[PDB]
RNA sequence: CCGCAGAGGCCCCGGGGGCGAAGGCGGCGCGCAGGCCCCGCCGGACCGGCCUCUGGUGCAGAUCUCGGCAGCAGUAGCCGC
RNA sequence: GGCGCGUGGGCCCCUCCUGGUAAGCAGGACGGGCGAGGCGGGACGAUCCGGACGCCGGGCCAGGGUGCGCCGCCGGGGCCC
RNA sequence: GACGCCCUGCGGCCGCUCAAAAGACCUGAACCCGGCCGGCCGCCGGCCCGCCGGCCCCGUCUCGAAACACGGACCGAGGAGC
C-alpha cells in the first residue's frame, strides 16, 4: 500500500552520560540526577537528552522500511487466522521454529499470498 | 593450541608448555630469531651463548642497559639470556626435524616464519617482611611455539 | 569532469562556513567573488550555478548562490552536499554560460522534503 | 601565482593585517626589503618598547621561550604570526605559504612587485608625526648585517640601472610592432565598445 | 514559549467524569443517560448523570 | 508503563524444540525511552507469547563484601658472621 | 472541604538605613534575581545586559559590536601624548 | 588415548577412541595479555574521513565545587522502606 514518506527525527541512539570512559557503565539510557551534573543542566557542549518531541508521526510509527507492519508467528494455524488484512501486515517466523515447520509454513504462506520477512533463514 | 594456521601445508611445527623460564626474556629471544634461515639462526643462538652477539629488547626494556653490540639493530638495548636460548634451541631443533622428515625438505630452504609466546600460571612461594608481614614470590613461565616454512614471500 | 569541460567562468573562493563565535552552520558556505566589492554588485550575480572540485575524486560538486552576506560583496551558497573542512581556501567556478544539471545542485533537505505530505508508491 | 610586495614605506601593522588575510585565503605571498618598513613614533619610544618586550623570559629556563628575534625579516614574520591561528592545521599551513626577506635576493629579483597604498606611511600619518624604519631598531637591538645588506642593495641597484635602457629600446620596438599588427587592432576595437 | 500565563489565571480543577465502579450496570446506565443528555440538553438528565458519577460516601 | 523470578489458565485435531532449547559472541531493524525482535557463528536439552495472582524484583559509588587481576617492573632487593 | 509531603543554615542586585577608620565586615526595609533558569553578550565569573527552553525548515531582529585572530562598515562635524 | 617417525633423555609430530575431544575434563563472559592483519589519538555535530566548530571529573554536604573539600586502580557477582 502507498503511504507517506517516513521521517526519523533522530538517526542515532541516545547514549548514557559518561559511558565511554568506564566499562562498568553500560550505554543504555538513564536520566542524569546529580546536583552538579553538567548534562542535567544541558550546557552547550553536552550530548542530547531524551524527550517527547522526538516522537514519530503516528501514521508511520512501527512501519518497516519496506512499508509493511510486522507480525510474529510460529504455527501454520497462527498464519491462517488473523491474516485477512494481508495488505499492510507481513509475517515473521519466530527464532525457535525448526526447518520442517519452516518448510510447511512457507508453502502455506506462498499459497495464501502473504509476505515473509525472514524467508531465507535456515536454508543451506 | 596453535595460534598459526594457513594453507602452506609444508610447515614444520613444535611447541612446549609451562616452560620454566622467564616469559619476557623468551619473548625477546623468539622475536629476535624470526625471519632468519635456520642455519643462520643456529649460528646466531650459539654466538649469543658466549657473548659474541646480543639479543635486542624491543618490548620489556626498562632496566636493560646499553651495549655496543646492539649498534645497528634499531635499538641500543640488549642482553644475553642463556636459559631462554637453551629452550629456544631445543624447540627449533624439534621443529626442523618435524619439517624435514614429514615433507622430506632439506635444511637450506627452511625459514623461521612464525612464533608465539603466551603467559602461563606459575608456582607460588612466600617471602617475609618487616613488622610480621608476608608477601608473594611467584614465577612467570610461558608457552612457546615455533613454525618453520619455505619463505616469507 | 567532462560535463564542465571548456566552460569559461569567473573565479571565486570558499572562505568558510556561516558562523558566529559560538555556533557553526555547515548548511551554508561563504564565498568571495572576484571583482565584486559591494552588496548591490552581488545583487547582480544572485541565483547562479557554481561548482567546486573534490581534490580526490576529481568530480565537480554543484550548488547555487543564495543571498548576500555583509556589506562588502560576499555571498552565501548552498551545495548538493555539505562541504568538508579540508576544502576551505579552494577555488569555485561561477560559470558564464548556462548549464542544465537537472537536480545535481539542489540541497539534500529540499530534495527529500520538498513537500511533507508526499506519497511513496509501488 | 605568487604575490610579491615591496615593503618600502609601508606601516608594519597594516601590512601585516592585509598579508594575514591574503594568507588565509590560499595565496602565496613574498615580502622583500623588510628593513624599510616603518613604525610610527619617536625612535626612543620604539626602542624602549622593544627592549621591554625583550625582557620577558621563562625564569627557570630561558631555552623554553619566549624567543626574541633581532633580524627585521623575523620581526615582521612574528608580527604576522600574531594575527593568525598558527596552532591549528589551517593556520599552520598558512604560515608555510609566507616568505620574508631583507633586501631583494636572487630568488625574487625577477618578479613583478606591487604595493598596498592603504598601508603606506605618506598616506597614513600626518606630516609632523614621528616615524622610524625597522632597520634602525633592529640594528640597535642586535642585528649584525645592516652594512652588508646596504652594500648588496647598492650593487644590485646599479646593475638594475644598467638593465633599464635595453628594456626601453625593446619596449619601443614591441610597441611599434604591436601598432603595425592587424589582428590586435580588431581586438582593441572590439574592446573599445565596452570602455576597455 | 515566552509568554505570561500566571497573572490573572488560576490553577485547573479536577472533577469526576466516570462512575469509577467495577459494576457494569452502573457503567451502562451512566453511558445511556450521557447519550440522552447529548441529544437533548435537558437539565434533569445532566444532574442525573452527575449523580450517577458520585462516590458512595456522597450518596446517603 | 518497560524488565526479573514464580503460581493459576489459554495457545482449533491441540503452543515451540537433536531438521538443535537456554546461554555466549558479532550484525541489521523497531521504539522518545526503559527495551524488544530477527540473522550468522558457538553450544548441547529445554523454553514461553497473552489474561488473572504473588514477591528476598532492576546498582557506579557505601575508606562496601568475596573472588580475579594490571601498571609500577625484569624494577627495589639477594651488605652481619 | 479532606488527607498529606518537603522546608524552618540562605545569598546577591537596586534604592533606603544602623554599628564600625574601614572591610568581599556585621545587622534591618519595598521590589526583583540565583537557589531551582537552558541560549547570545560582558575576553574570563551561580547573580550583570538582553532573552526564560518539545523536535525541525525558512524569515525578522534584542543586547553587544563590525583592522587581523574572529561572523559583521561606511559617510559627515569637532578634539587629540 | 592404537600404530608410525624423530629425540643422549626430557619431549614433539602424525594420527587413533568417540556423534564430539568433551583429554581431567559441561557451557566458558568481563578485566588483562601474545601473534598476524589494518589505523593514529576521547565525546557531540556536518561532510565525498580528517578537517572545522563545541565540550573542566563524576557522586556528595553546601549560599556557592573543575577545585589545592571528601570517596573512587580495574573487572565480575552479591548489596539497603519488607
Ligand atoms: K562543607
Ligand atoms: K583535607
Ligand atoms: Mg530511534
Ligand atoms: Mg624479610
Ligand atoms: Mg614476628
Ligand atoms: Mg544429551
Ligand atoms: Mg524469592
Ligand atoms: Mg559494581
Ligand atoms: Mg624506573
Ligand atoms: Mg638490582
Ligand atoms: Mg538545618
Ligand atoms: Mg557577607
Ligand atoms: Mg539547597
Ligand atoms: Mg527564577
Ligand atoms: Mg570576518
Ligand atoms: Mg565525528
Ligand atoms: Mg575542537
Ligand atoms: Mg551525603
Ligand atoms: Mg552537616
Ligand atoms: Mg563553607
Ligand atoms: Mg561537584
Ligand atoms: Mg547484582
Ligand atoms: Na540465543
Ligand atoms: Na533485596
Ligand atoms: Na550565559
Ligand atoms: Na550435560
Ligand atoms: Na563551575
Ligand atoms: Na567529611
Ligand atoms: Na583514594
Amino acid at each position: 500500500l502507498p503511504h507517506k514518506i517516513i521521517i526519523k527525527k533522530r538517526k542515532n541512539k541516545f547514549i548514557r552520560f559518561q559511558s565511554e570512559r568506564f566499562v562498568r557503565v553500560k550505554p543504555s539510557w538513564r536520566k542524569p540526577r546529580g546536583i552538579d551534573s553538567p548534562m542535567r543542566h544541558q550546557y552547550r557542549g553536552q550530548r542530547p537528552m531524551v524527550s517527547i518531541g522526538y516522537g514519530s508521526d503516528k501514521e508511520t510509527r512501527f512501519m518497516l522500511p519496506c512499508g509493511f507492519f510486522k507480525h510474529r508467528i510460529s504455527t501454520v494455524h497462527e498464519l491462517k487466522t488473523l491474516f485477512m488484512n494481508n495488505k499492510t501486515h507481513a509475517a515473521q517466523i519466530a527464532h525457535g521454529v525448526s526447518a520442517r515447520s519452516r518448510k510447511q509454513i512457507l508453502e502455506e504462506a506462498k499459497k495464501m499470498g502473504v509476505r515473509v520477512l525472514n524467508a531465507d533463514a535456515k536454508l543451506r | 593450541k596453535y595460534a598459526f594456521k594457513s594453507d602452506n601445508l609444508l610447515v614444520g611445527k613444535s611447541r612446549r608448555d609451562g616452560v620454566k623460564a622467564s616469559f619476557k626474556n623468551t619473548y625477546s629471544t623468539c622475536r629476535a630469531i624470526k625471519g632468519m634461515g635456520v642455519k643462520r639462526a643456529f649460528a646466531y643462538l650459539d654466538n649469543v651463548l658466549n657473548h659474541k652477539e646480543i639479543v635486542p629488547f624491543f618490548k620489556f626494556y626498562k632496566g636493560v642497559g646499553r651495549h655496543s653490540q646492539a649498534r645497528g639493530s634499531g635499538t641500543d638495548k640488549g642482553r644475553w639470556p642463556e636459559k631462554s636460548v637453551v629452550v629456544v634451541k631445543d624447540i627449533l631443533k624439534q621443529a626442523v626435524s618435524n619439517a624435514k622428515h614429514a615433507h622430506k625438505k632439506e635444511e637450506d630452504e627452511l625459514y623461521v616464519i612464525s612464533y608465539c609466546v603466551n603467559r602461563a600460571r606459575g608456582r607460588r612461594r612466600r617471602t617475609f617482611r618487616a613488622h610480621g608481614r608476608i608477601s608473594k614470590y611467584e614465577s612467570q613461565p610461558c608457552h612457546v611455539e615455533l613454525i618453520v616454512g619455505p619463505k616469507p614471500l | 569532469m567532462e560535463e564542465i569541460k571548456g566552460k569559461t567562468f569567473l573565479p571565486a573562493i570558499f572562505v568558510g562556513y556561516q558562523r558566529s563565535r559560538a555556533k557553526q552552520r555547515e548548511n551554508v558556505a561563504l564565498v568571495k567573488v572576484s571583482g565584486i566589492y559591494t552588496r548591490a554588485e552581488t545583487d547582480k550575480v544572485l541565483g547562479r550555478l557554481i561548482a567546486i572540485i573534490h581534490s580526490k575524486s576529481g568530480k565537480p560538486i554543484f550548488g547555487k548562490i543564495c543571498r548576500p552576506h555583509g556589506n562588502s560583496g560576499m555571498v552565501r551558497a548552498r551545495f548538493y552536499t555539505n562541504l568538508p573542512g579540508q576544502l576551505m581556501g579552494h577555488k569555485v567556478r561561477v560559470f558564464y554560460d548556462n548549464i542544465d544539471v537537472g537536480d545535481r545542485a539542489t540541497p539534500k533537505y529540499e530534495r527529500l522534503y520538498g513537500n511533507p505530505n508526499a506519497t511513496v508508491t509501488y | 601565482s605568487r604575490i610579491v610586495i615591496d615593503c618600502k614605506g609601508h606601516i608594519l601593522g597594516r601590512l601585516s593585517a592585509i598579508v594575514a588575510k591574503e594568507l588565509l585565503h590560499g595565496h602565496e605571498v613574498a615580502l622583500v626589503r623588510c628593513e624599510k618598513a616603518i613604525i610610527s613614533g619617536a625612535f626612543r619610544d620604539v626602542k624602549a618598547h622593544y627592549l621591554k618586550k625583550m625582557h620577558k623570559r621563562t625564569n627557570f629556563n630561558h631555552l623554553r621561550g619566549p624567543f626574541h628575534f633581532r633580524a627585521p625579516a623575523e620581526i615582521v614574520r612574528r608580527t604576522i604570526r600574531g594575527m593568525i591561528p598558527y596552532k591549528t592545521v589551517r593556520g599552520s599551513d598558512a604560515m608555510s605559504r609566507l616568505r620574508v626577506y631583507d633586501g631583494i635576493p636572487p630568488c625574487c629579483a625577477r618578479y613583478k612587485r606591487v604595493v598596498c597604498p592603504s598601508a603606506m606611511a605618506y598616506l597614513c600619518l600626518r606630516p609632523e608625526r614621528r616615524r622610524c624604519e625597522v632597520g634602525r631598531v633592529a640594528h640597535e637591538i642586535g642585528w649584525q648585517h645592516a652594512a652588508d645588506v646596504e652594500r648588496y642593495e647598492k650593487r644590485r641597484l646599479e646593475e638594475c640601472d644598467k638593465w633599464y635602457q635595453d628594456k626601453i629600446q625593446i619596449d619601443k620596438k614591441i610597441a611599434e610592432a604591436a601598432e603595425k599588427d592587424a589582428e590586435l587592432q580588431r581586438i582593441n576595437a572590439e574592446l573599445a565598445k565596452y570602455g576597455y | 514559549m515566552g509568554i505570561d500565563l500566571k497573572t490573572g489565571i488560576k490553577k485547573r480543577k479536577v472533577e469526576r467524569k466516570e462512575p469509577k465502579s467495577p459494576n457494569p450496570y452502573i457503567r451502562l446506565l451512566h453511558n445511556a443517560f450521557k447519550v440522552v443528555y447529548e441529544n437533548t440538553g435537558e437539565d434533569f438528565t445532566k444532574v442525573l448523570t452527575k449523580r450517577l458519577c458520585l462516590s458512595k460516601t456522597n450518596r446517603p
